[PDB]
């Protein structure tokens, strides 16, 4: 595993992401739900604290929530159960 | 659980 460092939309590499879940569809739904969670954490920050938490990893200067979710995925910071 | 405790 000696790939050159990725950049932009391909960070983290999807092949290392796929080892965490079964298929890429599971990755899609994983990251979508987690990014939604992060988004409404950002929305529900002004009022009282509720059950939502995150982002567990430190985001960038300005970073889209989905990128944060996928980076959290790659850092082994979540777990799940399918249907 | 580990990172929820970390937070």
């Amino acid at each position: 595993g000696g790939y050159d460092t990725p950049l932009g939309i391909t960070n983290p590499p999807i092949d290392e992401l796929l080892d965490r879940v079964s298929s890429k569809y599971a990755l899609v739904i994983y990251a979508a739900k987690r990014a939604r969670q992060i988004n409404d954490y950002y929305n529900q920050l002004g009022e009282g604290i509720l059950e939502y938490v995150g982002p567990l990893v430190e985001p960038g200067l300005q970073e889209k929530p989905l990128s944060i979710a996928l980076r959290e995925i790659h850092a082994d910071l979540l777990e799940h159960t399918e249907g | 659980e580990e990172a929820r405790a970390a937070a």
